[PDB]
RNA sequence: UACCCAAUCCCGACACGGGGAGGUAGUGACAAUAAAUACUGAUACAGGGCUCUUUCGGGUCUUGUAAUUGGAAUGAGUACAAUUUAAAUCCCUUAACGAGGAACAAUUGGAGG
């Protein structure tokens, strides 16, 4: 018959601002960071990712652009 | 008919030992057929050869796709001692230990493939 | 654990042998329980037998038991559920102890021939097997590079031993709380001091005819303690070495000591029209498949497949190793195990088969899946 | 409890005295004497 | 700076690490045994100082496993690097030797003390292991992926 | 405003009596050390995601979702004991419980819509 303590007046959260699961563990806050940084970096340069498949060769899946000189030029 | 055949001192016991590091690491393909596939699938970055095979033709026949593809390629003695550093409980007459972008038996592999360079 | 020297007073040309065989696929390994005898066969039987004595030259098979593998699922089955590739006899005649590939390692009683504790604790496969003399002590090395010992008397594990980087291949035993174990592609025999759990490593790295033929050290197949101080290792380029505990070298090691193999024929390496010699290549030499000793003695059994069974013998300072000849003057096949009892005169088995014991890497189709014995009365 | 903490906030509303000193009792209804240091460190940086 | 930014988020990345803390603490030791190697390469060769402590310095290193057997040389060691000792941590080597499926997988197994090196269980991720203690990480004999108890989750089920 | 002479040591008619040296425990984000707050799949659906020097322009090709489901792993804590010890505690052993977010409840700062 005791008025039980409840959360709130336990720890005094007050109001500070509502954060995501993501950063409440600083690893797989990193985790997420990297997966997202290692794939703004395919869209940037190009990764090998493994060469022709067990398929063969189903030609350049995604376009031949003609005009496009990629070359660092000495 | 196996000129880069390998000599004894030291380099057919470093090349059986890298074969049994790189099938405890689960980067390795046994046998003529999966040799052969992973040449052509361009993922092997060194292949053994048995040269006590009988009729040599199946590791004359490797030879050519690892010509064509620039892969080295060695021949080491004894397929007896080839199946039984790979861990295999059979004889195994070719052998090809495939590349990865983050290990430490690359240096192993590198250093080896010298060696074979060399050799040729 | 008195020092004999009997390398002198036996007549090794003069050994009486009966070369048997039987309906077997390929036997493997043999203990010496003093009367008895315990064969273990790739079909998956374990044969305890009855040898003989002189005042009939074959075995009366008393028992047997079989692999089931159908009783895999099966709780409350100890015994194998794969064939067994070692068996160690208690010098006591009660404890018969077998391992196999099945992962496990049963331990049972040596007169009903029934399975009383099947110890699964290795994790890939149990190779070697050991006991204590004079104790029931065991040492079991295994596939997963570890050694584990037990105390058989209350039929218990007592104690794990890890340090080997290769698989284990072959362990010996002597009548003290030691070991000796060689690893095989790591050129490593480990002497094992088991109360305080530590090691002594010993690397090998072993070093007219065609000079290409000359094999380094590959593996190192097979150990065999000859007394407290000092042990022999057989290597698989044929390298047999004498090994000193005080020493961190090799005391003395002779090479090619089955010689190398012959050549394999043209017919069979090249097929062309013209078998030409110009390319053959250089013959390996044939490496040592069994090794054993006779405890404080000076007897090196070595066994390849070369269809015979060669013995050799310490020096006087003991301090080399010496040929005294070739035993049987064959008994063809692949010598895969020696076994040694002293009638007062001493019996040797000798087991070979159709391939070695581990893995169908050499088939042969000559050889016989035979127990051959043989004895020297002098 | 809610009525320590009622008044701690009443007093310091309306005035806050000099001392003011936690006693913190029934510590024999305890087993745990891990428990007991436990429950001690808690209440005092909770009271602080 | 952003290189440094980028520089620890790729190792904090390609080895499943918490913060920047264990990359800077490894880049402390690293530049601890690497400027060792330099004030040892500051003397003249077959100076009796220089002989001793760098093969000292060089067999420690061989014998934990960071450098290369091939390579043995004090220049070799100054070329060491922090890629190297995250290789030779524990974690990493679990998912290299593959009883993880991946190397946040590799931590959390080592945090609830599945894997055991050698003989006794392990239950920090930043074991440096060494070349000869490679070998012998495996699931230890009170884990459900070695033996024993079904485990948890299964227990609560098969009640 | 903690507990004891139990070890080492000392004094006495003296084996027992007596010791403010000594040892045991408690606090501690001043530092310093190790590292939890999750791991892994399948299916369904959407067609965009990302980037830049040069910007009403160029570059690259698989990415998502507060979607639907499934597996396991479990140490913080709870805790029978036994042990440790002067008596306790810690440690090491250890039976039994102990994870689905609305929780077993990560924070401190800065910038912006």
């Amino acid at each position: 018959g005791k008025r039980q303590i409840t959360w709130q007046i336990q720890k005094n959260k007050g109001l500070t601002p509502n954060r995501k699961k993501e950063q409440r563990n600083p690893r797989v806050k990193k985790r997420k960071k990297y997966e997202e940084k290692q794939k703004k970096l395919r869209s940037v340069k190009a990764v090998y990712k493994g060469g022709e498949g067990p398929g063969g060769y189903q030609g350049e899946l995604s376009g031949i652009k003609t005009n496009l000189v990629k070359s660092v030029k000495l | 008919a196996a000129w880069p055949k390998a000599e004894d001192p030291a380099l057919v016991q470093e090349l059986l030992d890298c074969v049994q590091q790189a099938s405890h690491y689960r980067q390795l393909k046994k046998g003529a057929n999966e040799t052969t596939k992973s040449v052509n699938r361009g993922t092997s970055e060194l292949v053994i050869l048995a040269a006590d095979t009988q009729p040599l033709s199946i590791v004359l026949h490797i030879p050519l796709i690892c010509e064509e593809k620039n892969v080295p390629y060695v021949y080491v003695p004894s397929k007896v001692a080839l199946g039984r550093a790979c861990g295999v409980s059979r004889a195994v007459i070719a052998v090809s230990l495939t590349s990865n972008e983050a290990s430490d038996l690359n240096s192993k592999i590198r250093a080896l493939r010298d060696k074979v360079e060399r050799l040729a | 654990k008195v020092y004999r020297r009997l390398a002198s007073e036996l007549a090794f040309d003069k050994a009486t042998y009966t070369q048997f065989r039987w309906n077997s696929g390929t036997v493997t390994s043999v203990a010496v329980c003093p009367p008895y005898a315990y064969t273990t066969t790739k079909d998956g039987y374990l044969t305890k037998w009855k040898l003989q004595d002189l005042p009939k030259k074959r075995p009366e098979r008393i028992c047997f038991a079989k692999a089931d593998a159908r009783k895999a699922n099966d709780k409350t089955y100890q015994g194998h559920l794969k064939a067994p590739l070692v068996v160690k006899a208690s010098q006591d005649g009660k404890f018969v102890v077998t391992g196999g590939a099945d992962k496990r390692l049963v331990v049972y009683n040596a007169a009903d021939l029934k399975p009383i504790k099947a110890f699964t604790q290795h994790r890939d496969a149990v190779t070697g097997l050991a006991f204590r003399r004079g104790t029931n002590q065991l040492y079991s090395c295994s596939k997963d590079r570890t050694v584990k010992v037990w105390s058989l008397d209350e039929l218990a594990y007592v104690e794990t031993l890890f340090g080997h980087q290769d698989e284990i291949l072959d362990i010996d035993a002597l009548g003290q709380e030691r070991c000796v174990s060689v690893g095989a592609r790591d050129r490593t025999a480990r002497y094992w001091k088991v109360p305080e759990e530590s090691q002594l490593v010993f690397r090998g790295g072993g070093e007219g005819m065609d000079p290409a033929s000359a094999a380094h050290e590959g593996s190192m197949d097979r150990v065999a303690m000859i007394d407290d101080d000092m042990f022999v290792t057989g290597s698989d380029n044929g390298d047999l070495a004498l090994w000193s505990i005080q020493r961190k070298k090799p005391l003395h090691v002779i090479a090619r000591a089955h010689g190398l193999e012959p050549p394999i024929k043209l017919e069979d390496y090249s097929a062309d029209e013209i078998p030409d010699p110009s390319i053959i290549p250089a013959p390996q030499p044939r490496g040592i498949t069994a090794l054993r000793t006779l405890p404080y003695s000076d007897l090196i059994f070595s066994g390849s497949w070369d269809g015979c069974i060669r013995v050799w013998r310490l020096s006087e300072d003991k301090r080399k190793l010496e040929a005294v000849g070739i035993l049987g003057v064959l008994v063809r096949g692949i010598v895969n195990d020696i076994a040694l009892f002293e009638r007062g005169g001493l019996c040797v088995v000798v087991v070979t088969g159709k391939e070695m014991r581990f893995g169908r890497w050499k088939y042969m189709k000559e050889g016989r899946c035979g127990a051959v014995i043989f004895e020297v009365p002098k | 409890e809610m009525e320590t903490m009622e008044f701690l906030n009443i007093l310091a509303n309306t005035g806050m005295p000099g001392n003011v000193f936690g006693i913190l009792t029934h510590l024999d209804l305890f087993k745990k004497p891990s428990a007991l240091k436990d429950a001690k460190k808690r209440l005092k940086h909770r009271l602080w | 700076e952003a290189a440094r930014l980028d520089s620890e988020l790729k190792l904090v990345g390609e080895y499943g690490l918490r913060n920047k803390r264990e990359v800077w603490r490894v880049l402390l030791t690293l530049s601890k045994i690497r400027r060792a190697a330099r004030i040892l390469l500051t003397l003249d060769e077959k100076d009796p100082k220089r002989l001793f402590e760098g093969n000292a310095l060089i067999r420690r290193l061989v014998r934990i496993g960071v450098l290369d057997e091939s390579r043995m040389k004090l220049d070799y060691v100054l070329a060491l690097k922090a890629e190297d000792f995250l290789e030779r941590r524990l974690q990493t080597l679990v998912y290299k030797l593959g009883l993880a499926k991946s190397i946040h997988h590799a931590r959390v197994l080592i945090r609830q003390r599945h894997i055991r090196v050698g003989k006794q269980i392990v239950n920090v991720p930043s074991f440096m292991v060494r070349l000869d203690s490679q070998k012998h990480i495996d699931f230890a004999l009170t884990s459900p992926f070695g033996g024993g108890r079904p485990g948890r989750v299964r227990r609560k089920k098969a009640k």
